[PDB]
């Protein structure tokens, strides 16, 4: 690819792994990145949602739209990547 | 500081404290940054104003809900050759 | 005292590496990333020495001399001395995809010869995915047609790769266009195998289905069509969608000047395809110049690139510099790792139909469970077969891979012989494992536990693994079954007797058998009635 | 070239291969931007030299170089290659001996 | 473009209003394209907070506001 | 048969237009240029907040991202 | 189908569509699309102001909504 | 000006889809069709009100960027 | 570089910016209104496509409701927050 | 250039009057290859 940002990068190289993101609605979905965009458009699998009142729910999959994150918690073994 | 390569490649690694839009406080080693300036904080902890501390992963922040970032804390921190001379 | 029994390679220390070792054994704990692969030859294509690349790109101080191959993956001596690779050999190694994600490879490099195809099948129990290795004018011998179709067997996953593609243009000499024919062949040769053998929808081998990649080796030359295709995008600068290029890039297509569309009529008596225009013709005068004119095109060659070589490069000779302007225009083998990311599924996907051809036990409710989930949570069950000696010979250390749970350095475990069953249950002993390693051929890391998934090198469980093993968990309290022999893809014919003039030392020689026996596993050791000790 | 020697590209009974190409009516709408372009173009695909460059490549040692370090007048054995490689058939006792 | 004359502005003292509601009053230590001004012996009044003396600030600058300019400022002279 | 919306702005201006902006509040006026960007300048703009004007303001440059609406 | 074709659909047959606003979560716009740009402006006809919360209707008539307020173009249903 | 690579969508295409919107409005049917700005498609499409009520749509355009979530019914094919 | 310079100069004569071009040139007070609801009047010295101002002897007056000023001497404001600019008729060209 | 005694020694094909290396073109190796041929081997020679 281009040389896009090492954020982006990282993203990517998170996609096999468990992420945690918050949306902008407050809402935090945990589950196993599928695929990312350098837009950083998520496709979260296995998700759990959990709202903001704590409620929590199980679903199978889920597409957020990149400008809609506000941060994602990544694995840890990305920091030696 | 940042872009100014001499300058930003010192300022990478710092103990940051980043202020997002909601109002959150988030507290990390600042480790990389994107032209959108996204940031990516290491071993990161957020404070929420009422405060309390609670512990994250390796952050990615999503540039556009940056208010401000401030230096918290240093980066951790840790001639050599001759033999010529005999004593 | 200093016995000179040094038969094998082993590396003094750990080699440097571009990934760290840490996310190399981080990248071990998710099998959704990582991938288990054989690379299955003729004798002499391209195999090992492609593998050499590989260990190019990843380690920067893997010298490769200009003039003979490095052979990393054929360690022992006699394989140095033979040059045809003679054992497997695995490798592991973190490589980037095309979109610079970073996966984690396991690799054997088969060897070519049919006479250790035995060796094949050993290294396909392990493999999940064949990558199937075919020379550009060879095509597919004896050996490519047996690879392909034990491979089919086992159920492992077909990719192709097309390999010394340099024979066309340096030794036959064959234009563009032919050359174009040449690959075209080679793909409908395996494409023919295919369908006769398989009888399933096992996936046709297109570049259009980019399962298929090229190469060569000896000229860090490896492409598909979308790393092509990135190159134009690159170098251009995505003025155009690059995967819609790649689609458009092989076939009876071509490419219409006058208006910049694709037309599938030929434009002209004479007009080249696609793929004669754009990938195969920059190569013919990538090499072409740099063989007929070296002393004046070179300049134009660094504009054109846009890659710098120092004063020093450019008195290369043609060989090192050739493989040099393709090394830095290239850059690293991607496009294989996307060969190999893609088609062959992980172990996770795979383990379903790998736990249904290896397992023998019955094939439903409580350990094929743990084991088709692949949960390095679950009970440990290892499958062996490989032993590699140690480099005095004094002991093996055995070749594993783990689906069910964690294997960890310094515990205990139930090794089952080829024989275990509830009837013959005296096949089982309790070992314990000493280090635990995973091994790029001359050098091995270190590591306390492996996941499921992962393959594994395991010291101290040696001496009743007689050639296949599996090892399971102590506490489990339910029927553990072994999995399968090897169903080899030959039979021992040649019969050899051996006395030694020393009987006295017949006591050393079957002790020699022995550790022979554990080596080759095809290899079949009798004592006859008569008395005579056997080779097969 | 295509030399006659080497045999043609066929074998008669083979089935080829299903190709996946774009199909037409939207796909071939689809252009490549103006100035993409093969990466060498105008580059001839051979010269005068090329003939001659492939064939030093299986000359023998030191023709299939052309970057060397020099060697000394009495290190080149000139005829050295001439009793490794065989006996000519006809030569007689004392050259074979 | 006028972003250009904040760059000039390089250790001129200034107070920023946010949108966020807070002010913000430093020395300029640079100032980017995208007006993501760097500055250097801050103090941060958040809305309804105590205002906090900091050492250094990097403001995101969209979340910019407005800048008050120094009186002296030679703007017949930047603005060409 | 279509009206683009340049089209359409150009047969506006030099029009009267009422303008509204996405926070509740309205300005009439006469549509005197428009831009790429469609930023709108109104002459002898008028300012209308739940229906009833309140002032006459001369002419008006209201930014582009502002309004939900603009019409005759 | 893509989204510019279905809305050149609209503006054919002059299908009769209703528009949701973007944060205006309590009105919604009634009419037909005579054009559009590339930005998904739409040059709006006899369109009508839908007040859901009551149901009141108010008339506009010929407009440009523009594009960064629309949630959602749909045929409108048999309600008038 | 930018240009934005397709979005993965087609992997969700003719697929069953539910969708949050800005406004928290939910509006779910069959995808089919998607741009550079995501700007969907839905056919046969249905909205959930925020009182329990629904209300058959159209063939429907959303406008991309007020989709927030977007999520199958259905096993990705 | 310089013709995007010359393209941003050309756009100004003719466009709606004008009212800014004729509050530099003529010194015409221009009430900006902005968000959070303030007023801002002044003097417009620069501005671009992007409707950023720099502003000279700013009055600053909101309903905060009361009534409240502040004085400016100058600023920049950044034009996002601008809402609409009002060629103040209560001023006059100096 | 053919008979001198060092030849090419102070042109930019060696290194200089140490005489250590050489680089030469195609050209040059094709016309030196062609004289040298009645001591050469005919041989592609590993296999043979
Ligand atoms: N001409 C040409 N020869 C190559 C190329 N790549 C490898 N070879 C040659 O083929 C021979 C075998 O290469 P290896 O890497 O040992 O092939 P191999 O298949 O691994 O050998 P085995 O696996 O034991 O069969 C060597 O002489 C190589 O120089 C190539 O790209 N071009």
């Amino acid at each position: 690819m281009t040389s896009v940002g090492v954020p982006i990068k990282i993203l990517h190289e998170a996609e096999g792994h468990m992420v945690t993101l918050e949306t902008v609605t407050g809402e935090v979905y945990r589950g196993k990145l599928s695929e990312a965009e350098d837009n950083m458009n998520c496709q979260l699998a296995e998700t759990v949602v959990t709202f903001r009142d704590g409620r929590s729910h199980q679903l199978d999959n889920v597409f957020i739209r990149g400008n809609k994150i506000r941060f994602m918690i990544l694995p840890d073994m990305l920091k030696n990547a | 500081t940042i872009s100014k390569n001499n300058k930003m490649m010192a300022h990478l690694n710092y103990r940051m404290k980043i202020i997002l839009q909601d109002g959150r406080t988030f507290i990390g080693f600042f480790k990389a940054f994107d032209k959108h300036m996204n940031i990516l904080l290491a071993e990161c902890e957020e404070h929420r104003q009422i405060e309390e501390k609670r512990i994250l992963g390796l952050v990615l922040v999503r540039g556009e809900h940056i208010v401000s970032m401030t230096v918290d804390g240093p980066p951790p921190r840790d001639g050599g050759a001759g033999g010529v001379g005999q004593a | 005292p200093v016995s000179k029994k040094k038969f094998q390679a082993a590396e003094r220390f750990l080699p440097e590496t571009v990934y760290k070792k840490e996310y190399l054994a981080d990248l071990m704990d998710c099998p959704h990333i990582m991938r288990n692969v054989a690379i299955a030859g003729h004798l002499h294509h391209g195999k090992t020495t492609f593998l050499d690349c590989l260990m190019e790109q990843t380690h920067p101080e893997f010298y490769r001399a200009e003039d003979a191959d490095a052979r990393f993956t054929d360690i022992l001596f006699i394989e140095k001395q033979r040059g045809c690779s003679i054992k497997s050999q695995p490798v592991s190694i973190v490589a980037q995809d095309s979109r610079s994600k970073s996966y984690l490879l396991n690799i054997i490099d088969t060897p070519g010869h049919v006479n250790f195809s035995d060796e094949m099948t050993a290294s396909y129990r392990l493999a999940d995915g064949v990558v199937v290795m075919v020379d550009a004018h060879e095509g597919v011998m004896m050996n490519t047609e047996r690879a392909i179709r034990h491979a089919i067997q086992e159920r492992l996953a077909v990719t192709l790769c097309i390999s010394k593609i340099d024979r066309l243009l340096l030794e036959l000499k064959l234009p563009p266009a032919d050359a174009y024919f040449k690959l075209r062949l080679i793909i409908d040769q395996v494409n023919n195998i295919l369908s006769t053998f398989a009888e399933e929808d096992v996936p046709v081998l297109s570049p259009l289905n980019g399962n298929v990649i090229f190469s060569s080796g000896r000229y860090n030359v490896c492409f598909s069509l979308l790393s092509f295709s990135n190159i134009y995008a690159k170098q251009h600068g995505d003025s155009f969608n690059s995967k819609e290029f790649a689609r458009r890039l092989w076939g009876d297509i071509y490419f219409e000047k006058k208006t910049r569309k694709f037309v599938k009529k030929s434009p002209s008596h004479d007009a080249p395809r696609t793929f004669v225009q754009f990938i195969l013709e920059p190569m013919y005068k990538i090499f072409s110049q740099v063989v007929g004119d070296v002393d004046t095109c070179l300049p134009d060659v660094m504009a054109e690139l846009g890659i710098r070589l120092s004063k020093e490069e450019q008195k290369m000779n043609v060989r090192p510099l050739i493989a040099l302007i393709c090394k830095r225009f290239f850059g690293d083998f991607s496009a294989f790792v996307d060969l190999v990311v893609q088609n062959i599924k992980s172990p996770l996907e795979n383990a379903k139909t790998k736990i249904e051809q290896t397992y023998l036990g019955p094939a439903d409710s409580q350990l094929a469970q743990e084991m088709q989930k692949c949960n390095a949570e679950g009970p440990l069950m290892v499958h062996t077969t490989k032993n590699y000696p140690v480099d005095d010979a004094t002991q093996f250390h055995v070749f594993g891979r783990v689906m069910s749970g964690t294997l960890e350095a310094n515990t205990d475990v139930r090794v089952l012989g080829e024989n275990y069953s509830i009837q013959d249950e005296e096949d089982c002993r309790r070992m314990t494992v000493g280090r635990l390693f995973v091994r790029v051929a001359s050098y091995q890391i270190e590591v306390s536990r492996v996941p499921a998934g992962c393959w594994v090198l395991i010291e101290g469980i040696d001496q009743p693994i007689v050639k296949t093993a599996t090892i399971a968990e102590l506490g489990y309290e339910e029927d553990v079954y072994i999995f399968r022999p090897l169903k080899f893809n030959t039979r021992s014919c040649v019969k050899l007797a051996v006395e030694p003039i020393n009987p006295s030392e017949l006591p050393k020689m079957l002790d020699g058998l022995r550790k022979v026996n554990k080596s080759y596993p095809l290899l079949t050791t009798r004592v006859e009635e008569s008395g005579e000790h056997v080779l097969l | 070239y295509y030399d006659p020697l080497i045999n043609p590209i066929v074998l008669s009974n083979l089935k080829a291969t299903e190709e996946n190409l774009p199909e037409g009516e939207e796909e071939d709408e689809w252009e490549l931007p103006e100035d993409v372009r093969p990466i060498f173009e105008d580059v001839p695909l051979y010269t005068d030299n090329t003939a001659n460059g492939l064939a030093l490549l299986w000359a023998p040692r030191p023709f299939n170089l052309r970057s060397g370090r020099t060697r000394r007048a009495v290190d080149v054995p000139l005829v050295k290659s001439w009793y490794r490689e065989h006996c000519p058939a006809g030569m007689p006792v004392k050259v074979r001996v | 473009k006028l972003v250009r004359f904040l760059m000039k502005l390089s250790h001129e003292t200034v107070n920023i209003e946010l949108k966020n509601g807070t002010q913000v009053s430093g020395t300029i230590m640079g100032v980017d394209v995208a007006m993501n001004t760097h500055l250097r012996a801050v103090s941060m009044t958040v809305k309804n907070k105590e205002p906090v003396k900091l050492d250094t600030l990097s403001i995101r600058g969209n979340n910019i506001r407005y800048i008050i300019l120094p009186d002296p400022l030679a703007l017949d002279t930047l603005l060409i | 048969q279509p009206v683009n919306p340049k089209p359409f702005l150009n047969s506006l201006t030099g029009k009267f237009v009422v303008c509204k902006l996405k926070w509740g509040m309205e300005y009439k006026g006469v549509l005197v240029a428009v831009d790429s960007y469609m930023n709108l300048q109104l002459a002898h703009a008028e300012e209308y907040i739940d229906g009833n004007s309140q002032g006459n303001l001369g002419e008006i440059l209201i930014r582009c991202n502002n309004v939900l609406y603009v019409g005759g | 189908v893509q989204p510019v074709n279905l809305i050149f659909r609209y503006l054919q047959n002059r299908t009769r569509v209703q528009i949701w606003l973007y944060e205006d979560v309590t009105h919604r716009l009634e009419g037909y699309i005579i054009g559009f740009d590339e930005f998904m402006n739409v040059v709006f006809d006899e369109a009508e102001e839908v007040n859901m919360k009551t149901k009141g209707r108010n008339k506009i008539g010929r407009i440009l909504l523009k594009g960064d307020n629309i949630t959602l173009i749909h045929a409108a249903q048999q309600e008038a | 000006m930018s240009k934005t690579h397709p979005p993965e969508l087609k992997k969700y295409m003719d697929k069953e889809m539910d969708l949050k919107l800005n406004g928290n409005r939910r509006v779910s049917g069959i995808l089919r069709g998607f741009d550079p700005f995501m700007n969907m498609v839905i056919d046969e499409a249905v909205e959930y009100q925020k009182d329990g009520g629904s209300v058959n749509l159209g063939m429907t355009v959303i406008r991309g960027n007020s989709v927030v979530i977007m999520e199958p019914k259905e096993r990705i094919s | 570089a310089e013709e995007l310079a010359a393209k941003e100069d050309e756009e100004f004569n003719v466009g709606p910016l004008s009212i800014l071009t004729n509050s530099v040139k003529n010194n015409h007070q221009v009430l900006i209104n902005c968000r959070n609801n303030k007023k801002l009047l002044g003097r417009v010295k620069a501005f671009d496509r992007h409707c950023n101002m720099v502003l000279e002897n700013v009055k600053e007056m909101w309903t905060e409701s009361v009534a409240k000023d502040r004085f400016i001497s100058k600023m920049f404001l950044r034009g996002d927050s601008v809402i609409l600019v009002v060629k103040n008729p209560l001023a006059q060209a100096e | 250039w053919f008979y001198d005694h060092k030849p090419l020694a102070t042109t930019r094909f060696v290194n200089g009057p140490t005489y250590r290396k050489w680089a030469f073109s195609i050209p040059q190796m094709s016309t030196l290859y062609r004289l040298a041929n009645q001591l050469l081997t005919d041989l592609v020679d590993d296999n043979y």
